[PDB]
RNA sequence: GGUUCCCUCAACCUGGACGGCAAUCAGGUGUUGAGUGUAAGUGCACAAGGGAGCUUGACUGCGAGACGGACAUGUCGAGCAG
């Protein structure tokens, strides 16, 4: 019998990073002339969404699951500016036209940078 | 004589004297007890009197248990002075009791011996009170 | 008496627009700071008298 | 590892008193150490002028 | 490229040592080694500021990094010692650092000390980390004799994945640190 | 001898001054506090010394969140 | 052990409050409850002489079967309310049992016996929990002190209980303690 | 003081050169018992508590609507522009 003495840094990582979304929301909100964009980050991909807060309900989603995004042959963060592209044309074809950004706790630069500077110039502002 | 080493408020309001008991009110220790039937002020010299009573009538063997302590202050200003001007020092400390209450206990092997140290008890007591058992 | 009242005044017009205490123990020289003057109309040096 | 905080750090090379040599990396500037016990030397590992001055003059 | 005498030994010689001694369910229960921990408690700082200035010199020579200079979080009247001000140092090794740091400590320093037997198998941390001081600081040879002032010993603490003290015994053996028999 | 206390200090007035259902304006004053007793809810704001006041006219309503108690301000639809 | 349940006649309450039960005692009866498994309380009366003779000679753990409107049902006392001056019976406490069902209970603990000329007897604990049928469960427990001397902690788990009966207490409280008696010298500074 | 970002204490158990109940180091338990310049109370772990970067809003012209009130005083405030 294997008995685990502490906690793995798996679980460490988890609760840290929720802790820290959750200082983040107590600003940022959804309404549906405003929605919320919520960016959810993994060792391998990346997903979106926008979320209405009044209702607890979801407008649109992209990520990086979808055939297309993965046909993509650059770096991860290449397929970040993909996935930042398909919700802006997402958002638009919904009527929504400003967001507001909800970077999920981690930190804002690399490949979250990536994607919301690729949604940026798609034509959502935030 | 029976003193707290210590108490947060010295100087405190009167114990109120309404109702009856909630707690206290039945025999958990000894074989035999004394009951409250009116409220008072029962003070620790009362209680060194009163136990000093049953020690003097068992002698040698039996148990005494006191569920009663004295821990609230009643204050008395100084002789011969106007009223006024502050309040005063305390002098004697009291255990709140209410009817119902049981005050001392004992555990003597034979009855009529336990029985009549009670009462030599109760008579040093300012209040009336009975002699109760464990038994229903 | 260690927190004495002070006049900051605009280094560009010589205008006396705030004034406010300081430690003059923690602080033995004049208090140099930033703060908006009215007759300038744009964020300038003030420096205490 | 930041640039400039920390001591200057290169591949060094020791050589014992037994004949063993080792390819590590410390600190020293020169790029080799000389030792006289390793695991191999120390008796407590192996289990096998003070000395020398009494066994030469005396016996 | 290359790596590191120790865990190149430790890679495949030393985990499936254990493997069998142990029966292990999963290669993911096998304990390893996280990291080295160096301290140095200098406390007579509260009297001199040169004294906490001449640990963090040699302790930069025995590992290869710049220290911390760990400050005191509470005011002891007893020691003279008010908090906020410099009263020790540290060091942590991992990766390829800490395996060199482990190669010398076995190779060289540790047979240096004087009348050495040994380091006792009975100062293990309850579930699986070794801990052992030293009375001085002149077993390595980053440093000059002649320069050393003073002795000043550290506080060498290993971490290790092991559960139990065990387990971590039999992973500090197999990396070579002599254990008495007691 | 004599006494060493007699002070006091004036009564602040504080308390929740519109109660449950109770219609206000924009800007009004409901809870006056030290603390955070009363947590700020949806259209009411939190003042310098811990005030709780309407940021839209409404109705004054009651709530708790997450443990904490709140005062939210309701609107009332027009005729 | 078996017990045989006592007949009792309960009337079905109208009223119910305060004021009723108030009105209820100064005719001589006890309001009491009827719960259990049936799901569905039931307020009734007791006679007050006629359910106090069921105490007295049975004990407070008393099996009853009760007859409400002509239909029997059997029935456990599960508590009593007392005044403590007047030692009245205030209320009681019904649950509905049937035969084989168990139910955890506490009993009173005897003391008897002499024990060594030199030495007091302090029983501790006055009732032990059990777990017996609906109507096996004993009237009292009865535990020895002859020939026990000096310092002796007879304990929760040493007490002789009949078959089918299971100690639900833990098995380490002390129940008696025999103890040397206490001397002249003992009395006088034990509660100064 | 303003803002942005990060963090979780006290106590207890175990192992360590001087080192001891208590200094610095390591592992575990630990949901608030620590801390909040300063009395008490109401609060604060979502932190208002601990750490770091930049900084001066410790602004100018105003202020719908309110609290409290013999009067004179006193207090809160969204929002507009520079
Ligand atoms: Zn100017």
């Amino acid at each position: 019998a294997h008995k685990p003495v502490g906690q793995n840094i798996s679980e460490v990582r988890r609760n840290a990073r929720l802790r820290r979304h959750a200082r983040l929301r107590k600003k940022v909100a959804g309404t549906a002339e405003v929605p919320r964009l919520v960016v959810n980050r993994s060792a391998r991909h990346i997903h979106v969404q926008l979320v209405n807060d009044l209702n607890g309900t979801t407008l649109a989603a992209a990520s990086s699951i979808e055939a297309d995004v993965r046909a993509i042959d650059g770096d991860k963060k290449a397929h970040s500016v993909r996935v930042g592209q398909l919700i802006a044309e997402r958002a638009k074809a919904a009527g929504v036209e400003t967001v507001v950004f909800d970077r999920g706790g981690y930190t804002y630069g690399g490949r979250i940078a990536a994607l919301a500077d690729a949604a940026r110039e798609a034509g959502l502002k935030f | 004589m029976l003193i707290p080493r210590k108490v947060k408020h010295r100087k405190q309001h009167h114990p109120e004297q309404r109702g009856i008991a909630s707690g206290g009110t039945s025999v958990s220790f000894g074989d035999y007890g004394i009951q409250a039937l009116e409220h008072a002020y029962i003070t620790n010299r009362q209680i060194e009197s009163a136990r000093i009573a049953i020690n003097r009538h068992i002698k040698r063997g039996g148990k005494v248990w006191i569920n009663i302590f004295p821990d609230r202050p009643l204050t008395k200003k100084p002789a011969e002075t106007r009223m006024g001007s502050g309040k005063g020092s305390p002098e004697w400390w009291v255990a709140n009791v209410k009817p119902g209450r049981v005050l001392f206990e004992l555990s003597y092997p034979d009855e009529k011996t336990a029985r009549d140290a009670l009462t030599r008890a109760i008579h040093k007591l300012p209040i009336k009170a009975r002699i109760v058992t464990r038994e229903e | 008496d260690v927190r004495p009242k002070i006049t900051l005044a605009c280094e560009v017009c010589k205008h006396r627009n705030y004034i406010t205490k300081k430690n003059r123990r923690n602080d033995p020289d004049r208090l140099e700071i930033k703060k908006f003057c009215p007759n300038c109309g744009t964020h300038q040096p003030h420096k205490e008298s | 590892m930041k640039t400039g905080i920390h001591p200057e750090y290169v591949d060094t090379t020791v050589q014992c008193g037994c004949g063993h040599s080792f390819t590590t990396r410390s600190t020293k500037q020169s790029g080799t150490i000389v030792v006289e016990v390793c695991s191999q030397c120390h008796p407590f590992y192996t289990g096998k002028g003070r000395v020398a001055r009494f066994e030469k003059r005396y016996g | 490229k290359a790596l590191p005498r120790l865990k190149q030994r430790y890679r495949e010689e030393i985990r499936e040592a254990l493997q069998q001694e142990f029966n292990y369910a999963n290669v993911m229960q096998i304990p390893g080694v996280v990291k080295v921990v160096v301290n140095m408690g200098v406390g007579d700082a509260a009297r001199d500021a040169k004294l906490i200035n001449g640990a963090i010199n040699d302790l930069a020579l025995i590992t290869g990094q710049k220290p911390e200079v760990r400050r005191a979080r509470k005011s002891i009247a007893q020691f003279k010692l008010r908090e906020g001000m410099p009263i020790g140092a540290r060091v942590t090794l991992r990766g390829d650092r800490m395996w060199e740091f482990l190669d010398r400590l076995i190779s060289i320093a540790l047979p240096r000390i004087r009348d050495f037997r040994g380091l006792s198998p009975k100062q293990f941390d309850g579930t699986g980390n070794y801990t052992f001081g030293l009375n001085e600081q002149s077993m390595f040879h980053e440093i000059d004799v002649d320069s050393i002032d003073r002795p000043r010993g550290m506080d060498i603490t290993v971490v290790t994945t092991a559960t139990n003290d065990a387990e971590g015994r039999a992973l500090l053996r197999a990396l070579g640190f002599p254990f008495k028999e007691n | 001898s004599s006494s060493r206390n007699g002070r006091d200090s004036a009564a602040q007035r504080l308390g929740v001054k519109r109660f449950g259902g109770q219609v206000v304006k924009a800007g009004e004053i409901l809870v006056r506090q030290r603390g955070t007793h009363f947590h700020p809810g949806v259209n009411v704001g939190r003042g310098g010394d811990d005030t709780l006041f309407a940021l839209a006219p409404g109705a004054v309503e009651f709530g708790a969140k997450r443990g904490r108690k709140t005062v939210n301000i309701v609107p009332v639809a027009r005729p | 052990t078996a017990n045989i349940p006592n007949k009792l006649t309960a009337n079905v309450r109208t009223r119910t409050g305060k004021g009723a039960s108030r009105q209820a005692r100064r005719d001589g009866k006890v309001p009491a409850v009827l719960y259990g498994h049936g799901t569905d309380p039931q307020h009734l009366e007791l006679n007050a002489r006629d359910f106090a003779a069921v105490l007295r000679s049975h004990g407070t753990n008393a099996i009853l079967t009760l007859d409400i409107e002509g239909t029997e049902q059997l029935a456990l006392t599960k508590a009593l309310d007392v005044h403590p001056i007047r030692r009245n019976i205030q209320h009681a406490d019904l649950l509905v049992v049937q035969r084989g069902e168990k139910v955890t209970v506490e009993v009173t603990v005897l003391v008897e016996g002499d024990a060594t000329p030199g030495t007091l007897v302090t029983q501790d604990a006055n009732t032990i929990e059990i777990e017996a049928e609906a109507l096996s469960i004993p009237e009292q427990l009865t535990v020895s002190v002859e020939g026990v001397e000096a310092g002796t902690q007879i304990t929760a788990g040493q007490i002789s209980l009949p078959e089918g009966v299971n100690l639900i207490s833990d098995p380490e409280l002390l129940v008696v303690n025999v103890v040397e008696a206490p001397s002249a010298e003992a009395l006088e500074e034990e509660g100064a």
